[PDB]
RNA sequence: AGAGUGAUCGAAGGAUGCAAAGAACUCCGCGAAGAGGGUUAAAAGUCCCUGAAGCCGCAACAGGAUCGGUGGUGUGCAGUGCUGUAU
RNA sequence: GGCAUAGGGGUGAAAGGCCAAUCGAGCCACCUAGUAGCUGGUUCCCUUCGAAGUUUCCCUCAGGAUAGCUGGGAUCCAAUGAUGCAA
RNA sequence: UUGAACAAUGGAUCCUACGUGGACCAUGACUGGUAAGCAGUGCUGGUGAUGCGGGGUGCUCCGAGAGCAGACUUACAGAUCCCGAG
RNA sequence: GGCAGCCAAGGCAGAGCAUCGUUGUGUAGAAAGGGCAUGGACAACAGCUGAUCGUGUUGGGAUUGAUCCCGGCUUGAGGCGUUGCCCAGAGCAGAUCUUGGUUGUAGUAGCGAGUACUCCACCUGGAGAGGAGUGGCACCCCGCUGUGUGCGGUUGAGGACUGGAGUGGA
RNA sequence: CGGUCUCCUCGACUAGACGUCGCUUGUCCACGGACGAAAUGCAGCUAAGGGAAGUCGGCAAACUGGCCGUGCACCUUUGGAAG
RNA sequence: GGAUCAACGAGAUUCCUGCUGUCCCUAGUCGCUGUCUGGUGAACCAACAACCAAGGGAACGGGCUUGGAUGUGUCAGCGGGGA
RNA sequence: AAGAGUUGGAUUGUUCACCCACCAACAGGGAACGUGAGCUGGGUUUAGACCGUCGUGAGACAGGUUGGUUUUACCCUCCUGCCACAGA
């Protein structure tokens, strides 16, 4: 149990945080975190602020067929992006959470970068939408697992 | 099976790759004929199109039934600012086409040219042409200035004389130049170098170049609509109003067999903003900066002086006040749009095409609108004493 | 259970552990969670024996225009095992 | 609102309309796993042998029975090479 | 001269379970039709059931028939290059 | 296929052993030709198993093949296997096959009748918005910098709708 | 956004239980936001000159429109036609 | 049932007038869409795939053969093809 | 010699036909008799109904007449514009 697909050389030097059913869309949480995979705890919180005040984008680069192409997709050599404010949020609170792990390890979260953030696919939750015709079809709501891993900065 | 009635077909294929076009700024793909027997002349200019208007003046065409009669004819003003040279480039004639040889700049080059090599101008350390500046002053850097005059005086079969256009003198918005090359034609080699020398940091008006009733070609980039569809894109015919889910589109987009839409089935798609060249545009007047005459739109018939900015400035424009130029009719693109003007390539021998121009009236009146007065002093002189001028 | 006014139709649904010993206390958070720390032979964690395929996330590595394909063939090159091995 | 007319029956200013989204015979359970010369499917390996779309009769012409070709089991017989020398 | 040649692991006696009973192609052997990649027949062989070499490709043509390999040689047919062979 | 020159081998007579010869396509179909494999009965293996069964997963080896054996890991027994023979609900890629779980499509099409909202205030863990925003500062303080046209509810101030065959009252 | 029984039913314009707006009563709830908001669409409008040449076909839209006064033809079953 | 037939008809047809975007020949404008977007979010369909020409072929290929093209991936559209 | 062109109308659902004109001319054809997820739905070709002829009848009729739901693209490609990466 409480099991990663991340192995530390040192979780002595590590900070890690998981979210479970975070009733958040899937397919714009992993572009979140794709985004977010490598950089910084600064770079990214400050990422995460911009991207929720609208000043810089999410590049929407495996799951975002259909997604408006925008001019702040520049900054990752893309063209569609978006602006995923549920998943922010909720990835916001995942990084603040493994922040918090960090300061209980006795860690600067400003020194640590983010190594292994990852989201899956969750137990999708089953509604009804009703057709023309007479017909009932489903609205499941794909949530999503988060887990991310805080490694600190090796100089 | 044949369609019973015959029609012409929609639109040019000429023009076909019908897409918003790279540049803001029009490209001359040909120059005319070098004719070497010739003086050393200039073939082209930027000017900037201020408006439009029109003026009366008669008609010289024996045979026609307006023949010695005054007509009124629409004319585009193109306001054209003097060109500044900066540079020449050679061109050597290799089995490929053309080489561009070596390009020799200035020594002084202005801001407003240094521009050019900067996307964001106040953020950078404005390095251009520091070191050729510096070395150009310095000795071996005037080897390699006399090593590249000497080069294309050798080599180059083409040369063209790099001159800026001055979009700063029209007080629209921008402060950059547009930068374009002109072929000297005429001469020898050595004598087009030379005659393009001369010229460096010269800033050459536009009735050096051009005449004022000569037949000029309107390069450039036309007015942008969007996305259009094939009603207005390329002029189809629309369906009748019975139409289920839309009358303005093309129906058979094509037979069963090829089976794939080809490129000659109207679609819908971006219109306008295209690169044109309107050809054979006869020179009306060419009048001088408004700074120094105040009266350049004067004519035989008019008793006062007047400038050819109207009652209310150019819509959207302003005032013109740089040496102008009356092109007949209408040329491409919208209002502050550069256009190249060129020589004419596709010349005629017509009286329409050699015919001395002479205006008679130019209308100056206001273009907001309405306007029953030429000048503001005919406006005052019909409005006498109002409440505003009773008070001022 | 549910459906049909009704006559009638009519499902899905088994397994914690030897023993509830069913997760004390700590940090963070509004809280759920999470990070520790525990019970236990083990989390086996009230979704609980095991947990396949299909599908998906992530990391590593290898490639990436062409039905010039999957697959077959004979080599090669990298990575990776296995068997034998004289004095 | 109450009540009456029920399935080969009702009712209909007649459209074979209407009788619970059902009507040239409602629906429901059963006979019933109806029958189908017709359509579709029919689950491991190797080795060996290996066809027919032709005959006749048939309310026969998308099918059968009947010969023919195709496999197997045989029975009575037939047929079926091979010593280096020396001892 | 055991009275023609050649061949021949064969002759006799039975029993028995199936599939098939839509065919098609080729040829002065033809019939109907102007004809048909039409319809109907005859002899034989093929396709169906059959892959392989050649005909660029092709169920039917030409060669040849198919256990797994090695060497040699060829059939039909090929050698400007694609593509082995001047 | 012991009554054999001797050892080695074979030694289950539809087997095996030695030599030689012939022949290898195949739809439908067949084989009193030969095998692999599944559930269980009767028997044998004084079979294996908490020193870790079975399942599964991943590598390796064997096999013409059906398939068989083994190592690693999971897992932990509410166990399993090999041989002979017998009894079968005994082998899947298809059947618009049945039941279950899924995928792409796709963060897409959409969520557009009934005219309509706005401001301040309070209610909040937060809602005039930051994760330790940043420099002094050594947390206080003083500076600088960023904040999405902004969740929900309810007073009040405006703007509008119902407009008595009402969005009212029974 | 369908359907479903009855009762009460104000003020102004008006012939009015039409239609339009308002006091009383009730409500601002229908997924929203930016960008003047492409093409296409579904809806509302206009359009010079011509006036069915469009189309199977004047389909669709347009013209007209309430009231007062004067007045009204053919045909007729003597009633009408007739606004 | 035959023949006239007033009145009536969302009946079928023809002509005239007036009127008109039906048309010449389209243009402009506007609300709601779509378009970008926060929250939410299906289904149809799916052998595998998805650029052509010719050829041959179950006689109309995305695959085969001989050629010609072809960098990968988008967004809004689109109705030729996917018999 | 296939570059460009080959029209406006009346009747008819019509292809065709036939007239009225204009014109340089008003050529002939193909593309799944190109083209319905492009339209229309006039015609053929359902269910309703009338007439004529046929049949004892129900009903039939290349005999006539009237009235009669034409659905879906957001997938892939082609085409149209648009954009990035070019990393393999």
């Amino acid at each position: 149990k409480a099991k990663y697909s991340y192995t530390p050389k040192a979780e002595a030097k590590c900070a890690k945080a998981r979210g479970t059913d975070l009733r958040v869309h899937f397919k714009n949480t992993r572009e979140t975190v794709k985004t977010l995979h490598g950089m910084t705890v600064k770079k990214a919180f400050a990422y995460l602020r911009d991207v929720l005040a609208r000043k810089r984008c999410i590049p929407f680069r495996r799951y975002g067929t259909g997604c408006g192409r925008t001019p702040q997709a520049k900054e990752f050599k893309h063209t569609r992006g978006r602006w995923p404010v549920k998943s922010v949020e909720y990835v916001q609170n995942l990084l603040k959470n493994a922040v918090a792990n960090a300061n209980t390890k006795g860690l600067d979260p400003n020194a640590m970068f983010i190594s292994h953030i990852q989201a899956n696919r969750a137990q999708q939750q089953r509604r009804r939408t009703y057709r023309a015709h007479g017909r009932i079809n489903p609205y499941m709501s794909n949530p999503c697992h988060l887990e991310v891993v805080l490694v600190t900065k090796e100089e | 099976s044949h369609r019973k009635f015959e029609r012409p077909r929609h639109g040019n294929m000429g023009f076909l790759p019908r897409k918003r076009c790279r540049r803001e700024r029009g490209r001359i793909k040909t120059f005319p004929k070098d004719d070497p027997s010739q003086a050393p002349h200039l073939t082209a200019f930027l000017c900037y199109k201020a408006g439009m208007t029109h003026v009366v003046r008669e008609l010289d065409r024996p045979g026609s039934k307006m023949h010695k009669k005054e007509v009124v004819e629409a004319v585009s003003v193109m306001e054209a600012p003097p060109m500044i040279v900066v540079g020449l480039v050679g061109y050597a004639k290799t089995p490929r086409g053309l080489r561009c040889l070596k390009t020799v700049w200035a020594q002084h080059l202005p801001e407003q040219f240094k521009r050019c090599f900067y996307k964001n101008w106040s953020r950078s350390k404005k390095k251009a042409f520091s070191h050729y500046s510096a070395n150009l002053m310095g000795p071996e850097g005037k080897k390699a200035y006399e090593a590249g005059i000497a080069k294309i005086k050798k080599f180059a079969c083409v040369v063209r004389l790099i001159a800026i256009g001055q979009v700063k003198l029209l007080r629209i918005g921008q402060k950059k130049a547009h930068c374009m090359e002109i072929q000297i034609n005429g001469g020898s080699i050595a004598d087009k170098v030379e005659f393009g020398l001369k010229l460096f940091e010269s800033s050459i008006p536009v009735d050096s170049v051009f005449k004022e009733s000569e037949v000029v070609d309107c390069i450039g980039v036309t007015r942008g609509h969007g996305f259009e569809g094939v009603i207005h894109r390329w002029g189809v015919t629309r369906l009748p109003r019975k139409t289920h889910k839309g009358l303005r589109k093309v129906a058979c987009i094509g037979a069963w067999h090829p089976a794939r839409v080809g490129y000659t089935v109207p679609r819908a798609g971006q219109n306008g903003f295209h690169h044109r060249v309107e050809a054979n545009k006869k020179i009306y007047k060419i009048g001088k900066s408004a700074l120094v005459d105040k009266a350049n739109a004067r004519c035989e018939t008019d008793l006062t002086d007047k400038t050819i900015t109207p009652l209310g400035g150019f819509v959207r424009y302003g005032i013109v006040r740089e040496d102008y130029l009356l092109i007949k009719g209408s040329v491409p693109g919208p209002i502050k749009r550069v256009m190249t003007i060129r020589k004419a390539l596709r010349i005629k021998t017509n009286k329409a095409f050699t015919e001395e121009v002479q205006v008679k009236f130019i209308d100056t009146s206001s273009k907001f609108g309405h306007g029953k007065f030429q000048t503001r002093e005919e406006k005052r002189k019909f409005m006498g004493p109002t409440k505003k001028s009773a008070l001022r």
